[PDB]
RNA sequence: AAUAAAAUAUUACUUUGGAUAGUUUAGUUUCCUGGGCGAUGAAGAACGCAAUGAAUUGCGAUAAGUGAUAGGAACAAUAAAAUGUGAAUAUCCAAAAUUUGAAUGCUUGAAAGUAUACUAAGGUAUAUAUGAUAUUCAAUAUCCA
RNA sequence: UUUCACUCAUUUCGUUAAAUGUUAAAAAAACAUUAAAUUGAAACAGGCGAUUGAAAGAGAUAGACGGGGAGUUUGGCUGG
RNA sequence: UGAAACUGUCCUUAGUGCAGAUCUUGGUGGUAGUAGCAAAUACUAAGAAGAGGAAAAAAACAUCUUAGAACUGAAGAGGAGAAAGGUUCCUAAACAACAUUACUUGGAUUAGGGUGAAUCGAUCCUAAAUUACAGAUGGAAAUCCUUAAGAAAAGGAUUGAAAGGGAAUAAGAUUAAUAGUUCUUAAUCAAGAGAAAUGGUAACAUAUCAUGAACUUUAAAAUGGAGUGUGAAAAUCUACGGAAGAGUUCUCUUUUCUUCUUAACAAAAGUAAAUUCCACUGAAAUGAAUCAAUCAGAGAAGUGGAAUUUAUUGGCUUUGUAAGAAAUUCAAUGAAUUGUGGUAUUUUUGCAGUCUUCAUAAAAAUUAAAGGGAAUCUUUUGCUCGUACUAAUAACCGCAACAGGUCUCCAAGAAGCAAAAUCUUUAGUUAAAUAGAAUAACGCAGGUAAGGGAAGUCGGCAACAUAGCUCUGUAAGUUAGCAAGAAAGAGUAGCUCUGGUGAUUAUCGAAUCAGAACUUUAAAGGUUAGGGGAAUCCGACUGUUUAAUAAAAACAUAGCAUUCUGAUAAAUCUAAAAGGUUCAUUACAGAAUGUGAUUUCUGCCCAGUGCUCUG
RNA sequence: GAUUCACGCAGUGUUAACGUGCAAAUUACUUGUCAUAUUUGAGUAUAGGGGCGAAAGACUCAUCGAACUAUCUAGUAGCUGG
């Protein structure tokens, strides 16, 4: 919605800074298993139900 | 079987009263000493139309016997009160139309209305349209009048119960007859839910005890006593008699 | 013709939502927001349209002037000419007919 | 512009802007941004010139 | 019209987020939690729900003073 | 009557699949010691913090860490700076500890806020019930001039 | 034990708990207040004013009624 | 082959031997390169970019620009919001996967950027309703009560609306994307700072003026719907006069098309419609007036005045803002123009009376006025939060880019009674689960057909047929209202003319009706567009119903009838309760039932079972 | 609570299409209806032997002649399969 309160927007924001990928760097470091994020979610594929 | 129809009437949920439009209370004033020991003039400032009742109310207007300001209050009209009539309210008020007197100053054969079973109750008995109690003798010794109410009852009440002389305004409503089911759709406008009323034998064994078989009847007597619990208490109830009266 | 939008975030055709449509250089139209139909005054006591007082908001009389709020008469703004006169009448008849009744009659 | 904490409100900023740089200040504009961070817009003075605080702040 | 037509005006949420437990669970005609039970003023747990203790009770959260209580 | 294209059968090699074998920083059970939370704000939730971090871990506006005491030369995926005048690392210690949560000034929906007093902004106190003491009152409730 | 009289528990009510009790002394849709000169604007009761009233309500025990409701059953053989 | 543990015998122990349990979990076949990748009219040529149109036609080629041809058709496939989604928004690099072929495209990958408010909203108020301390109830959890029970709260506590109430902002420009939010210009609002007035007969009027406390009252905020008439603005159309540009032009066309605009807030040259009041006078031979009404000796008509309303000041033209903006042209930043009208249609917004209800169609915050007489122009500040984007034949809900579903605002021309069907302008798009060739059967969708005309079939199912408007004409039956658009018949085109219906005082204007010659392919029919009649049964009617096999004769209904109850009652919810519903009520009422409009009529039976008795 | 057309809406018929669908109920035409017993948004109230029902045992999140979810519970089975 184009209103919204403070909180929700702010839970908002996280989810989108939360959507990212493994940086190359800490994909490089000995004994890295982490290569993807499986908490990862698209807009169109699922709704993240908040 | 279910709950029945009445057994969820007195949750009221769905069923509650619809009185949003209406006006407020409508009764006579509080009682004090210039009602006991004298009289109090009012104005009727106007007649309205109260949501829900058949009868017209006025917004009378007393001044204020005792402080400064006004006791705006809301009476049931009688038949024949008109926009700036003076009305006077106690025990000493003369016997015209619209005046409110105690019970007991009333000649017996006045017609009254609006009566107070208790003294000081603000008025209990013949309040619907065109309704009036009449008065049947009185009784100095203990101070009780006997009345006649407007089912025909005779009832005995305290010498000193306040009334309002006349008839309730707005009689012969009921003799219209109504032509249309969204007319008696609007009746129910400020009333309870109540309308569309689905016979009980149309209804099915859970729903209703009438809720029959093959064939659309009843199939046991539909007179019951009075203790019948609720649920099964459908029909006639106490009945004392039936068919068409002669 | 030329198509408009609202311009406020109301999407509705409510009572405080009313707008009209006034033409702009260019040839374009654009939206204002039109203020809702106002009653005046009532005489107290015949209830009749009371002359002389705009029929504005509430809050909008505060900005008139203070002659523009009122007439200047005994009861201004309260009660009609008509109803005043018959006031004073009642209070000057009423209170001499006291005087001859009763008060040594 | 510039990015503030979101517990500071208009006042705050306009005081702590020309607290820092030694500026007037006539308006201030503030959006947060989704991060949680608050974007303030802050219009200087006409007599005091932004090009010599952007220098001395370090912006070219 | 039971299935798939019906379920094209589904836009008004029943739950929103609760504030001492943080999921979708407030009732908002209810005026409470279904979950963590707000504000009754204990955490609603049941017996029933054995799992329902084992997701969120003592020791699955950060215990931010008491490790160091226990710990002393 | 003839064909071996398809079909069928055996073996070798390769392929899809992840059985089998070898292995374990994980579990299960019993036993021993304790059973040490909170208005001095707990458990739980939320948000934020790394030079390059999304999760996870640790932490709280002093932020993947501060002081103190032990400890003795590292960390590293890539750079930097610091470092025997003390790097890592350890802790029932010291300071510090955001918004909430029994949540407790009032309100709280996903709500943005806001009242008074004390010491503009900041920080404290003010919920309900209750024990003791102090002080101010109410009721001819009992006497009583 | 029944029939009475009372109120004092009890019930049902009404108001801003606003003159209770006993002594004393329909012509007019208008205004009515912050008093002039302790009185003015009287005193007291151990009842805020009525109503019901030792009956009725709620409890215990006992009889009746009670598909409104709960639990359960509706044998076997058998040219199906 | 494999690269680090293992084996034989004796006792002991057991989670100890699989072909089945529609067994459980995982993997894999034939079917099978098979069924499919067919609703939404549709693409083509040249060029650019790219590895990505080659070739013995390999007949098809994604994106972008231009041109052609088209569709949605302004109740849109247009421009914007509420909910819901949550970064899908903009740009660049990049195409492994995904959008049933492919993709250089993307709502897909990677990295950046992006949401600016004193005036719009939330915040404030209360509605239906909701929840506290104390009190009452309960074995308990907890329940009740919302101002009644209180040493609590002048009077009653919390919450409850981004569609109800509400202090105050507009035009132009700007960004790859935000804008009543930024910039320029121009405004407004709130809170602050520097013995007490005149005029008018009256209705009433005076750039702040011109004192006005407690207390009380009145009004506003704040009130249904229908239909008719009409004021004003905008759009469309049109009359006269032009200025600039564009299109057609060997056939004509003094031609056809485009532009000619103006805000918030204020001013007061000129000038309106309607309603209500005031003064003079007193109406009958009764008058005044509307489309309709309606009104008058508690005073008409007339004349002269006052007030209010008409999208901000004061309604419209006009003025400031303001032409310096903007639009259309021209030249290479600088120049030009920017009249006046209409007895036309629609929309919007007000006003006036009329009709209708056993329907009467919110409250508070907040503001002003009155009665009363207590007391003696400049300037500062305006905090917190939302603000990107979609809003749907691809951003929401249905497992998805699903032919389903989902609340609103703005709204051009033709033709027509019509917001109907059909076509077009502004805007949007040509892609929306792939194509090419051939043109078998059997299909799905749309059609026609000689002669006959329901002989087919359970049954005229399906299809055919009637269809607009005008005039003539219209039965039995009937609750006298209807049937009725009954049935039935005739007319209708094009062109050239004729006449009726007004305004103003000779000029001007409206679509509407009637009539006459002539011609032809003899005329509603492109699209839109009733088949009709004679009877029987059921239900009186309008209405509702088994979401997803029953839409009906079933339910409802009005009408009729019966039963109980004087309110401390009847019905009835609760474990309990100064508890709750009808009840803000009071027999013309409340509660429980049967029948089902109207007309005509409801016969006999009280033994049986109920109910009841004043016994 | 007159007759009709339109925006819409429903679901009479074809017992048409589809029936491993566009769709776990839709599409096309025909039909009916299309403002007062009307249509519709948000808020609010009513909860499982309960609610709500112009009444079909209908509806109560694709679940209703008694919803969903978890515990008793590895419920019992003279019956079927291994």
């Amino acid at each position: 919605t184009g209103h919204k309160g403070f909180s929700y927007k702010l839970k908002l924001g996280k989810k989108i800074h939360q959507n990212r990928g493994v940086p190359q760097w800490f994909r490089m470091k000995t004994g890295n298993t982490i290569n993807y994020n499986f908490k990862r979610r698209h807009w169109n594929r699922r709704k993240m139900g908040m | 079987g279910r709950r029945t129809l009445s057994q969820r009437k007195g949750r009221g949920s769905i069923f509650k009263s619809r009185s949003h439009h209406k006006l407020g209370v409508a009764q006579h004033r509080a009682i004090d000493f210039f009602e006991r020991h004298s009289t109090v003039r009012g104005l009727v400032k106007s007649i309205e139309h109260d949501p829900g009742r058949g009868a017209p109310l006025a917004r009378v207007v007393f001044r204020n016997p005792r402080q400064y300001g006004l006791d705006k209050e809301l009476f049931i009209c009688a038949e024949g009160l008109y926009s700036g009539q003076y009305i006077y309210c106690g025990s000493k008020a003369s016997l015209h139309i619209g005046n409110v007197l105690p019970i007991g100053q009333c000649p017996e054969g006045t017609v009254v209305c609006n009566v107070e079973s208790k003294p000081g109750d603000r008025g209990i008995i013949a309040r619907a349209s065109g309704n009036y109690a009449t008065v049947i003798s009185h009784n100095a010794d203990n101070e009780t009048t006997r009345i006649r109410l407007p089912s025909g009852a005779k009832k005995t009440l305290k010498s000193n119960c306040r009334a309002m002389v006349g008839i309730i305004a707005g009689g012969g409503r009921t003799e219209k007859p109504i032509l249309k089911a969204g007319v008696a759709y609007r009746m129910y406008k400020a009333k309870r839910t109540t309308w569309p009323r689905v016979r009980g034998v149309a209804m099915n064994p859970v729903d209703h005890p009438h809720g029959g078989g093959n064939h659309q009847h009843v199939g046991h007597p539909t007179t019951l006593k009075r203790s019948s619990p609720p649920g099964q208490k459908a029909g006639k109830v106490a009945a004392r008699r039936t068919g068409l009266i002669r | 013709a030329v198509r408009v939008t609202y311009v406020r975030k109301h999407s509705y055709n409510t009572k405080s939502n009313g707008i009209r449509i006034v033409k702009t250089a260019g040839g374009n139209m654009t939206v204002q927001h039109r203020q809702k139909i106002s009653n005046g005054v009532r005489c107290g006591d015949c209830g009749c349209v009371l002359a002389g007082i705009r029929h504005i908001r509430p809050h909008q009389y505060g900005w008139l002037g203070k002659s523009k709020r009122t007439v200047t008469r005994a009861y201004g703004g309260v009660k009609c000419h008509k109803c005043v006169q018959k006031k004073i009448l009642r209070a000057f008849l009423i209170n001499e007919h006291n005087l001859i009744k009763l008060a040594a009659a | 512009v510039f990015l503030c904490e979101q517990k500071a409100n208009k006042t705050m900023i306009k005081k702590a802007v020309e607290k820092r740089y030694g500026v007037k200040v006539i308006k201030v504009n503030t959006l947060v941004r989704l991060d949680g961070l608050k974007k303030a817009f802050v219009r200087l003075a006409p007599d005091v010139e932004a090009m010599e605080v952007a220098t001395k702040i370090g912006l070219f | 019209t039971k299935g798939t037509s019906c379920r094209g005006t589904r836009h008004n949420k029943t739950h929103i987020l609760c504030k001492r437990c943080g999921k979708r669970s407030w009732h908002l005609q209810k005026q409470r939690c279904a979950s963590c039970g707000y504000p009754d003023a204990k955490m609603r747990q049941y017996a029933w729900g054995y799992k329902a203790l084992r997701r969120r009770t003592q020791g699955t959260g950060r215990m931010r003073h008491l490790k160091i209580a226990l710990k002393r």
